[PDB]
């Protein structure tokens, strides 16, 4: 059986703050710009659509030197830091970005039409863009944060897969990294391994994968590691409706219609596809730049950052404005020419994270330590290599950022003023 | 590879004559068709793009058209300045290429 | 499109040719490279972005010419090896003007270097 | 360590009342009316997407002349006044403006579109407006707030910056000045240093710089000087999806897309750019024309307008209407002819600030006289010329408004009302 924190993890009175100074990104909204010989990222791709999963160091307080030790019994206990508020500030004005590709699979505007459309003939892709669905989300926890998305499924072995077979599905559970993208209004699939096409969606999701937390899975969770903390916010609307080239995968049931004569005699596709739009972006709306006060968790973890760990992943695209900057060629002709202008896209995201930690003690009885190895038995090994260096996040080390004097910022005058002593 | 297939291979033809030269594509090129012409020693000049814009400096006396896989260049009332090769390439995709070329030359006795 | 008028190598060696860009701005196009021999017509090598080294090549070409660009001195340079009887001929770079997908002509061609293997 | 001004700033009974007349600004929405010859401004350039920011001056206390002194020590101790209550009165109707440019880089509309585009010319923009994002702030502080934009950064002592390369981005901080203009939807950026091309964006931010206050630096600031108060409001949504003309600044790689062929052979610009728009502005959602009672501030200046001084930032859209006005060469004709009359346009704003402010004193000790050293040395040495002559602002003298009679304001009414005693 699990048990709340609370009831072997002890709270000291001792708080901490913490916080990264200001973190910065920037990049090309939808790829990242390398050499073409080569393979080095000259320019990453960054956007307001991708996930941020902050892998937060935070300094053993067993190996950390406070002023006093009189608080506990280092050789009957040990010592663990609990996350109690945090704070994702974000900096750059409210604005919504955009996406779209080159060759989208567009065939014909089906919201409306006035005499039947003509007749497929070689890619009739459309140069497109449209808004992405509204997304504003923040989840905390001492395990990465674990997303689903529909995947390629794996076969059954009998009828062998005629050339253009529709793939199966599966869902996968994945972990999300950061740099990962977020469904944008096409749910939440991999496209590179769903869409041989290459232009059912705009370039920045075109060969990547959407991922969708998976709320479900983390809160059943025994422990409840992975998320003790989750604010989500997501809004969408179908802005346009549209067709799709390419031939019929699966024919239309002759029993749902009856067949047409001349024009109406070859049946236009049906394969429909809704166009997203994540309405407009407000301040009343905002999530983030708000203290979030971790007291109570729903889980039996309470916060407590085991190995001194903290995850905190972030999606936020109500600050997805990319900036188009183009430099001239040549500073002489006073008169404009296309081919004297270079334009390029960049797109930047500013954030600062701010935190207050509770010092907590754990008398290492035999119980305890039966139930904690359970748990994680590195806990117990790390006490008196990284198990996750497959995966990719934004590194934050705060091992020389914790102050005892929350007086001295933002997040700590709040934090005294809310917990009043 | 996209094979071009130009002719005729040689044509003759008088100043004041209008002739027309065809190229057909393996597979569809859409409307990506260039047409250059190459005076005897100097190098190709581009007439044609996009199957039938006129290029910088080309007469109006010359026309392309076509879209798809089959198309054609028409010389109307062909000058002396005409004589020459002809050559088409489609400029759709990668790899790019030429069609065999016509010769164009000046009837006389 | 300023190319040098000849070059005389030996068989197995490699050559070098240069293409002097002048005139325009340089790294807002393609260059081309294309081989003439006088038996046959025209035959396209391939072409380089100089802005970021993209390359597209003929099959035919691929193992046999490298593309390369010089941008501080609008430079494009084609380099060929294992050089034989076969690849003594004319060598043009020309551009390619691309504004849009509906305006573009290859129309300026450089004068070409007269490559003999001998 | 810093500490709350309410530690060594003692609070005294008496409270006056100040304010503006009426102010008020007429010029061209757009750009500055001047003599072409000149560089004389004939008529300034007023748009409700500047920042107005006001550097209210006010009457020393200590050399004040109070009917009563013996509330305090002028051996012992200093006087400095204290913001309590503000009240930012607008006066137009509620109102949308518009802004434009003649020759706006706009190529296609490609939120929805029939058949691959044509291609790009030679000049393909268009005359072409919009709606900007509706921004509604007020920034209160005893020192100028600051603002991020992104601008120009400077390049690293290697590879030779190629002609019409793209130009590398940092985030500048910078004072906010009166009549700087507020991100409108394009971001915060200066498009001067970073858009060659001079039509990226309408003319009145089109050799601009669009600055967003950096509301976490000016919080994380020790002593919160900068702003002890603030109130901000914007939305923004996608009106429009357009393309940009000019030539590809980085190529699309093509591992994101199949090869076309005839019209689809050469790839779209696939640099895309929304047009904003701020949608409807309503009175129930109106952040001025009402009190602002600062009592408990969040940082440790606890609205003590150290310097006498005191400055207000407002930004307010929700009046941006600009009025064309024409008038006719001839008043003869009873036949319209478009040449008969020349077109303008105006816009015009209306302000009335109001304050109560609180006689504070400060018994000058050892201890406080070392603080106040440290925090602000001119303090001191003002006690018993223009440091910011460099930056403008609106100046606002009030040393010959302030009134004890708080009853006969509507502002004093107010506060007397609010505070009861």
């Amino acid at each position: 059986a699990v048990v709340s924190t609370d009831e072997y993890v002890a709270r000291t009175n001792i708080y901490y703050h913490a916080g990264t100074s200001r973190l910065l990104a920037v990049g090309h909204p939808y790829f990242p710009i390398k050499k073409p010989n080569n393979n080095k990222i000259l320019v990453p791709k960054v956007s307001g659509l991708q996930y941020r999963v902050f892998r937060i160091h935070l300094p053993d307080p067993n190996k950390f030197g406070f002023p006093d030790t009189s608080f506990y019994n280092p050789d009957t206990q040990r010592l663990v830091w609990a996350c109690v508020g945090v704070e994702v500030g974000r900096g750059q004005p409210l604005g919504v970005g955009i996406s779209g590709h080159p060759l989208l699979n567009k065939l014909d505007d089906t919201e409306n039409a006035s005499a039947y459309a003509a007749n497929a003939g070689v890619d009739n892709r459309e140069c497109i863009s449209m808004d992405y669905k509204q997304t504003q989300l923040c989840l905390i926890g001492c395990k990465p944060p674990i997303g689903e998305h529909w995947g390629k499924g794996s076969p059954c072995t009998q009828v062998a897969v005629q050339p253009g077979d529709c793939p199966p599905l599966e869902l996968i559970n994945t972990v999300i990294q950061d740099g990962d993208m977020v469904d944008t209004g096409f749910g939440a699939m991999d496209f590179t391994t769903l869409q041989a096409n290459k232009s059912e969606v705009p370039l920045d999701i075109c060969t990547s994968i959407c991922k969708y937390p998976d709320y479900i899975k983390m809160v059943s969770e025994p422990y409840g590691d992975s998320l003790f903390f989750y604010l989500r916010r997501e809004q969408m609307f179908v802005r346009h409706l549209f067709n799709r080239a390419g031939t019929v995968g699966e024919n239309v049931p002759d029993d749902l219609y009856i067949k047409g004569s001349g024009s109406t005699a070859n049946l236009a596709s049906s394969n429909y596809f809704p166009t997203p739009s994540g309405s407009m972006v407000t301040s009343d709306a905002q999530i983030f730049n708000k203290p979030y006060w971790l007291q109570r968790a729903q889980g039996h973890n309470n916060g407590i950052c085991w190995g001194n760990q903290l995850f905190v992943t972030v999606v936020d695209t109500t600050r997805s404005t990319n900036m188009s900057l183009c430099a001239a060629i040549s500073t002489s002709e006073t008169t404009y020419k296309n081919t004297n202008f270079k334009e390029y896209l960049r797109h930047g995201e500013e954030y600062d994270l701010q935190f207050i930690f509770q010092l907590c003690k754990i008398t290492l009885t035999a119980d305890v330590m039966t139930y904690i190895h359970s748990m994680n038995s590195t806990i117990l090994e790390d006490w008196n290599e990284d198990p996750l260096k497959k995966y990719t996040f934004w590194e934050v080390n705060l091992k020389e950022k914790f102050s005892a004097d929350l007086d001295q910022f933002p997040l700590g005058r709040k934090f005294l003023l809310q917990l009043g002593l | 590879d996209i094979v071009m297939t130009q002719t005729p291979a040689s044509l003759s033809a008088s100043v004041g004559e209008t002739v027309t030269i065809t190229c057909r594509a393996s597979e569809n090129i859409y409307s990506y068709l260039a047409w250059y012409q190459q005076k005897q020693g100097k190098s190709p000049q581009l007439l044609v793009y996009n199957a039938e814009t006129l290029a910088e400096g080309v007469p109006s006396r010359f026309s392309g058209s076509g879209s798809g896989t089959q198309f054609s260049l028409r010389i109307n009332s062909l000058q002396p300045e005409d004589f020459g090769s002809y050559y088409c390439q489609h400029h759709y995709v990668s790899p790019l290429t030429f069609g065999a070329g016509t010769k164009l030359e000046l009837k006389r006795a | 499109l300023q190319q040098s008028g000849a070059e005389l190598a030996r068989p197995g060696a490699s050559v070098k040719l240069s293409c002097k860009a002048s005139g325009y701005t340089f790294i807002s196009y393609w260059m081309q490279w294309v081989k003439q021999r006088p038996g046959q017509g025209l035959e396209w090598i391939g072409a380089i972005y100089p802005g970021d080294g993209a390359t597209r090549y003929t099959q035919k070409f691929k193992g046999k010419a490298t593309l390369t660009a010089d941008k501080s001195s609008s430079t494009a340079y084609m380099q060929l090896s294992s050089l034989t009887s076969e690849d003594s001929a004319v060598y043009y770079c020309a551009r390619p003007s691309y504004y849009d997908y509906d305006v573009t002509w290859f129309a300026y061609w450089g004068q070409g270097t007269l490559v003999t293997v001998s």
